[PDB]
RNA sequence: GAUGGGGAAGCUCCGUUUCAAAGGCCUGAUUUUAUGCAGGCCACCAUCGAAAGGGAAUCCGGUUAAGAUUCCGGAACCUGG
RNA sequence: GUUCUUUGUAAAGUGCCUUCGAAGAGUCGAGUUGUUUGGGAAUGCAGCUCUAAGUGGGUGGUAAAUUCCAUCUAAAGCUAA
RNA sequence: UUGACCUCAAAUCAGGUAGGAGUACCCGCUGAACUUAAGCAUAUCAAUAAGCGGAGGAAAAGAAACCAACCGGGAUUGCCUUAGUAACGGCGAGUGAAGCGGCAAAAGCUCAAAUUUGAAAUCUGGUACCUUCGGUGCCCGAGUUGUAAUUUGGAGAGGG
């Protein structure tokens, strides 16, 4: 009978529907625990005798942190362990190969207070 | 090069034969393996001698035919004329050849009687019963010589 | 270098470590036979070539 | 010291979650302790109840999960088994054993019969 | 001609292979007759079925039972069935060429055919 | 049936019918890519003579190569040697065409195992060959002991070693006196008729 | 420097838009509801390649044994929502 | 060895008489070129050209014609020690 | 207008499968030169070294388009022997197997080419159930451009 007509003498491949997958099993079936929790993004504070200066001076709290973290874990965790709010993050690669964190703590808080509650001053 | 009255030696050692060297340090280990692997191979097989029956048959090459030497196989017309099938001998222990023809009755017949013979001096088991103990030999060859 | 790489900054800590005199408690273990650190590099006589 | 496997294996996986978050508290007060003190051994015996529990939480999960899919094919591949790469791709006992009807029946007619040689 | 092939598509309609449903409960009767009339699976009137089959129809032609073939014009490899008018011809047998395959498919409950 | 038909109608190579075929076929493969799946075999007689059956696991890959022989990949012909080896333009690549369209099929699709392949046209620069070639993961070729042997890891890449028709008429291997040096394999007896055998007491 | 392709027995080679069926862009409907149908639109068609080429946005004062345009104080700006 | 199923109006084997008896093609083979072999008017392999038959075809280590004889049955495939 | 067929695509579609390593031995391709010839090109080293592709515990070969010329033997493989022989070779240097015989171990075989046509009798897959290296029922699909049964030349088939 009629043909279709066609505008563009250029032919492009049609749109076919695209189905959705429906695996007859699980990948692995058991999904892995949290891989960094907020215990293994901050492990042990930092006690040399300059980190002190701060925890006293600038409201600055020290933490040796899991290379793996970044700022927003490790004020989400910091908030969480210590129920205590982060005005802001610093982080650096210490030479020694681990990953040093300078979180400053809101004028609401004292540092000096929440560093003996942890155990050192 | 050339030196005295010495024959003319060919010695084929130009290429790099070293790498290619069998000493068969290994023969008397060999020989226990294999010594080995016959008991073990009978044990599975208990009642059956280990080897099947091989026809007389006479060789060919003028230079040798004057001798006798065993065969293959039992050459199918032989084993209908012995009365069974090649289906049923080859389950029994008669290897059966199916390419060598007969063309001399004096070895047709011999292997004829041959298995008459084997026929007699056996027993088989029944498929279902008894299964009488066997006392076996290992040989069927030195059986009939 | 001062701008460098995280991969030779990874070798940076490494060497910093390995960069230490033998444990003295090791002496006392018996059937000791290590008497120093025969690994010990230092920056005027050998490169790391990282 | 630390806890013992079998007695946890009688606790249900809410209990065992708890012991889990418990034990990483200490190890935190632990560790910051530990830069007190010129050594303190107490942390290991933690460190190590600690991979207890998780080894028996995993262990609940994935029995679980086994007998969820229990009864039926297409297993999850981490539960199957790791023999090698050869023998998951071998032919099986059945199809190995498997034989057309032409050899079946010359088989069932002319099985090796057991013969013996001495009269 | 379309036609004569609708004609004779009407004739060959009515003589169609039973299908696997139909099939299936035959089989049932007879087995059932069997159990009680124990009749040699004879219970069941002679078929009357269009022979289809490539290899099965070539084999009819030579020993001349074929009363009617059918050729579909359009086989993939031609060789198969370039042959087949010749080798009516030779047998007397009256052959056909009609239009398509899957024409012959439908008429067997199947895909393709090539041959009725 | 019709397969002796087919059989005898292929044998007349040179017919008004087969050559209007040929030329009208060459022209198609051509057209295709170098190797691209085949729905149906061209030759439904030879490929099933060949071991060729009508259901799942069973396909056919259309190859062409190209003819000729051998020029020697050398860097502008100097071949740096005794004038013997100069030789560059008549060499000839003792495997068949046969074989490496064999080889380059088996790349391509290495889940399945190449059986046999069959000759379906040529001309001046290619010659074109359909393959068998067996899926030995599917179930309907796992079961059916008639072709579950294939599935056994000995056979993994039959060509790549030369075990296909081609390869053992290609390596040589053949029973009689003119078969001497290659019958077990040509490297084989070369090793054998090259090894100096000593024993324990030296005869 | 892949891919589509074409060579090469082969390691790999050629080629980077080439004999390719080479895709997302936004608006609206549906508020069993998630997004397929409603449409329309467009034709490069991977990627890598500069710590001196292009490039969004920060300055001052003070502080350490050793850090700062990065830390403290003060005062700004850009991007996205 | 002990036991439960009876596979199964199933399957297989064996005599006589008669009619048949399907068996592998760009393959064998031939020419040329290269390589290789102890293979020598050419052992094998490969490229190009030609290319079949069915009481046919291959081999019988000197090429060819004529006349016989013997011996096997390719160009499809599996298989332990 | 509607529904098929054929061919060709697309899916992060449901299942799988291949890649790399080792490589002493194994199966092939490609492939030299030093050296010897008292020089040197054919030759020899060598159908080797290097390079490339491909498996297993062995691989490969394997049941004659064989060897034979005899009163014939009879799958393949390996040892002793044949034999430094027949033969090849600027017939120079050199190279060089095979039949028979003894022994070790021994194991045979299957597809296409036949119309079941009074019944595609065949098979993958999905689902449900079950005693799960799988089985049964049911449902799609593959397939007549041929999957089942029988036959493989030693035969064998249809008939009484
Ligand atoms: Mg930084
Ligand atoms: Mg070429
Ligand atoms: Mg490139
Ligand atoms: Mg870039
Ligand atoms: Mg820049
Ligand atoms: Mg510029
Ligand atoms: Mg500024
Ligand atoms: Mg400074
Ligand atoms: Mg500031
Ligand atoms: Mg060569
Ligand atoms: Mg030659
Ligand atoms: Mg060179
Ligand atoms: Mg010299
Ligand atoms: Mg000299
Ligand atoms: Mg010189
Ligand atoms: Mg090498
Ligand atoms: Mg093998
Ligand atoms: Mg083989
Ligand atoms: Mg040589």
């Amino acid at each position: 009978k009629a043909l279709k007509v066609r505008t563009s003498a250029t032919f492009r491949l049609p749109k076919t529907l695209k189905l959705a997958r429906a695996p007859k099993y699980a990948s692995k079936a058991v999904p892995h625990y949290n891989r960094l929790d907020s215990y293994k993004v901050i492990e042990q504070p930092i006690t040399s005798e300059t980190a002190m200066k701060k925890v006293e001076d600038g409201n600055i709290l020290v933490f040796q942190v899991s290379m793996k973290a970044n700022k927003y874990q490790i004020k989400k965790a910091v908030k969480e362990l210590y129920e205590v709010d982060v005005l802001k993050v610093n982080t650096l690669v210490r030479p020694n190969g681990t990953k040093k964190a300078y979180v400053r703590l809101t004028a609401d808080y004292d540092a000096l207070d929440i560093a003996n509650r942890i155990g050192y001053i | 090069a050339i030196s005295k009255n010495l024959p003319i030696l060919k010695n084929h050692f130009r290429k790099h034969w070293q790498e290619r060297v069998k000493v068969h340090f290994d023969q008397a280990g060999k020989k226990v393996s294999r010594r080995n692997a016959r008991a073990t191979r009978a044990a599975k097989i208990a009642p059956r001698p280990l080897d099947l029956l091989r026809p007389v048959v006479r060789a060919p090459t003028v230079k040798y035919n004057r001798k006798v030497r065993a065969g293959r196989g039992f050459t199918l017309a032989e084993v209908k004329a012995a009365g069974l099938t090649a289906a049923y001998a080859r389950t029994i222990g008669i290897a059966v050849d199916h390419r060598r023809q007969n063309r001399n009755q004096e070895i047709f017949d011999a292997n004829v009687q041959r298995l008459k013979e084997y026929q007699s001096k056996i027993i088989v088991f029944p498929r279902n019963g008894k299964a009488p103990e066997a006392e076996q030999v290992l040989s069927a060859a030195a059986t009939f010589p | 270098a001062a701008q460098k790489s995280f991969r030779i900054k990874q070798k940076m800590a490494k060497a910093k470590k390995q960069n230490r005199p033998l444990p003295q408690w090791i002496r006392l273990r018996t059937n000791n036979t290590i008497r120093y650190n025969a690994k010990r590099r230092n920056w005027r006589r050998t490169k790391m070539n990282i | 010291a630390g806890v013992k496997a079998y007695e946890l294996r009688t606790k249900s996986k809410e209990q065992l979650a708890s012991q889990l978050v418990d034990l990483k508290k200490e190890l935190a007060e632990l560790k910051v302790q530990k830069l007190s003190r010129p050594s303190l051994p107490k942390i290991k015996t933690v460190r190590k109840s600690i991979a207890c529990v998780l080894t028996v939480i995993n262990e609940q999960q994935r029995e679980a999960v086994r007998q969820l899919y229990k009864g039926k094919k297409y297993q999850p591949k981490d539960l199957r088994a790791k023999k090698t790469r050869a023998l998951r791709r071998a032919l099986t006992k059945f199809e190995a054993s498997q034989v057309t009807e032409k050899q079946r029946k010359k088989q069932i007619a002319f099985p090796q019969r057991k013969y013996a040689i001495k009269a | 001609d379309r036609n004569t092939a609708a004609e004779t598509f009407k004739l060959f309609n009515k003589y169609r292979p039973e299908t696997a449903a139909e099939k299936k409960e035959r089989l049932t009767k007879e087995a059932a007759a069997v159990a009680e009339g124990k009749s040699k699976q004879d219970a069941s009137p002679k078929p009357y079925a269009v022979k289809y089959g490539l290899n099965h129809v070539v084999a009819l032609i030579e020993n001349k039972k074929a009363k009617l073939v059918l050729i579909a014009n359009d086989v993939d490899p031609i060789e198969l069935v370039v042959f087949l008018p010749a080798l009516c011809k030779k047998m007397g047998v009256p052959y056909a060429i009609v239009k398509g395959k899957a024409r012959l498919g439908t008429l067997v409950n199947q895909k393709t055919s090539a041959v009725a | 049936g019709a397969y002796k038909y087919l059989e005898e109608l292929q044998r007349k190579k040179q017919s008004d019918v087969l050559r209007f075929l040929q030329r009208v076929r060459v022209w198609e493969y051509r057209q295709k890519n170098v190797i691209h799946r085949a729905a149906r075999p061209t030759r439904p007689d030879k490929a099933r003579r060949l071991g060729y059956k009508a259901k799942q696991g069973f396909v056919i890959y259309r190859v062409r190569v190209r003819r000729g022989n051998r020029k020697r990949p050398v860097p502008k012909g100097a071949t740096y040697g005794k004038p013997t080896n100069q030789g560059v333009n008549e060499l000839k690549y003792q495997r068949s065409l046969r074989a490496t369209a064999e080889e380059r099929v088996g790349r391509r699709a290495a889940n399945l195992r190449v059986l046999n392949s069959y000759w379906v046209n040529q001309d001046s620069t290619y010659k074109y060959f359909e393959v068998i070639l067996v899926d030995p993961q599917h179930k309907a070729i796992r079961r059916d002991a008639r072709y579950n042997w294939i599935c056994d890891p000995v056979h993994k890449h039959r060509e790549a070693r030369g075990l296909t028709a081609t390869g053992k008429k290609s390596r040589g291997i053949n029973k009689g006196h003119k078969f001497n040096n290659t019958k077990a394999g040509r490297r084989k007896t070369w090793k054998r008729q090259n090894t100096l055998s000593l024993w324990r007491y030296r005869k």
